[PDB]
């Protein structure tokens, strides 16, 4: 057999203003291949103080992605589940189905 | 011999280019190609009756024995000739690729 | 060498240059084909089955009937 | 593949090479060939499904489309690929001209 | 415009068995391209004493065939024109249409 | 070097050489299975070929070992 990448989200860090909500899109223009096959869908949303960010990006499940290895690297949804970090809200999700971290879910 | 020009000026309801948009995300299922969303690639279709852009000489008996023989199921066939590429950007990774796919859009028709 | 009458050549001021000839076909309406016709695809050269609704196959320059 | 090595020695619903005889004086028309009075020149028949010998990237592309709308009157067609010749003998006046017709019969069929 | 060639029987003289009758069929089984894009189809019904000789070619209407000058050899059909031969009877026809020789003519 | 299985290929062995993959795909009927060889060329694109990642009742995949067509 082979194994070939999958699709995810790839704009890094934007601006984003969805909050307080169930779910949101992503709306990035940009849907690619991940480079490596073992990679997968990582979605990162944070709201320090006076704005709103959002990441979107590939990366292999082995390595901790700000200190936090890939719970559920092998879930289907971008299960939008907690982290605490000092003055900021960090919420983080991941996947392993295609454009899976395009919709969050919180 | 059949071309865009010829068959999207008039209307011959006879083997030539048709009109065809297809939309990689909805119609392929293609979710990969970061742009375009879609494109032209038009298709064949129509009768082929004896002499009109036949190709080959078998060409021109499919033609004639269909045309001795009615509804035989065997007659020359509406397809392209001239295939044209479609550059297409697509993401792999961070990096920005650029492409062409060679042969994705029909120019010409032709009975075969 | 020569050069025909053709229908189809849309953007190509509906002419062509061959060696062969030119052929012509007629027919409740009315409509006929003009087009051109390599040496190689007269076959048979000494009575090509395609030059013999009418048809002629003329050995001169835009000498298309209506 | 998709020869008659294949289709005449298998059997399958799917475009393939399918057999064909020919009368010249019946079902051409013709009355100058001497010898023969007819030949095998077979013909290609058969659906196109998605990934069935597709010729060309946008013979894919067609499928793929119309595997996604059933009936959308725009697919690859089977049409012939090889074609051999065919040994004749026809008259020129009291001796026999002894030649080769080309691209008679069909070896191979594709989809596109 | 061009001139082409049109096809006729061409078995030259073969032994027949037509006689009798108001039209015959040559059945000669070699239909051949005449070299000449002018020629046009003949067929001579010679019948000696006991034996029938039927002769299928084509010929060059500019020409005269056996001695006779092809006035009908502008004809669709082969409607035999006797003539006049010593020792025998002489019927000749000459069309232009393919394979015109190949059902002769006496009647209707 | 690449050695797959291939069906259409009735008196070339049954088999094909490519430079890029082999394919089976399998589909239901009512088992039509063919597997083929396809090469590099026309793997498009490259990272991630269309052709391997199968559509819809079908089952497909490749593979780049000699004779892994099932």
């Amino acid at each position: 057999a082979v194994k070939f990448p999958q699709l995810c989200k790839f704009c890094d860090v934007r601006f984003s203003t969805c909050d307080n909500q169930k779910s949101c899109m992503s709306n990035c223009s940009i849907t690619s291949i991940c480079e490596k096959p073992q990679e997968v869908c990582v979605a990162v949303w944070r709201k320090n103080d006076e704005n709103i960010t959002l990441e979107t990006v590939c990366h292999d499940p082995k390595l901790p992605y700000h200190d936090f290895i890939l719970e559920d690297a092998a879930s289907p949804k971008c299960i939008m589940k907690e982290k605490k970090k000092p003055g900021e809200t960090f919420f983080m999700c991941s996947c392993s189905s295609d454009e899976c971290n395009d919709n969050i879910i919180f | 011999a059949l071309d865009t020009n010829y068959c999207f000026s008039s209307t011959e309801k006879n083997c030539c280019v048709r009109q065809l948009y297809i939309d990689f995300r909805k119609d392929l299922g293609w979710k990969w190609i970061h742009e375009p969303k879609g494109y032209h690639a038009n298709f064949c279709l129509g009768p082929c009756p004896y002499i009109w852009s036949l190709d080959t000489q078998y060409s021109k008996v499919l033609a004639l024995y269909n045309q001795h023989n009615p509804g035989a199921s065997a007659a020359p066939c509406c397809v392209p000739q001239a295939l044209e590429p479609l550059p297409i950007v697509y993401y792999v990774g961070r990096k920005p690729k650029v492409e062409q796919l060679s042969n994705m859009i029909v120019r010409s028709c032709k009975c075969s | 060498a020569l050069q025909c009458f053709c229908h189809l050549c849309t953007k190509d001021n509906f002419t062509c240059v061959t060696d062969g000839l030119c052929f012509v076909s007629v027919t409740d309406k009315v409509i006929h084909n003009s087009m051109c016709i390599a040496e190689i695809d007269l076959i048979p050269r000494d009575r090509p089955f395609v030059c013999a609704t009418t048809t002629y196959c003329c050995n001169q320059d835009h000498c298309n009937k209506i």
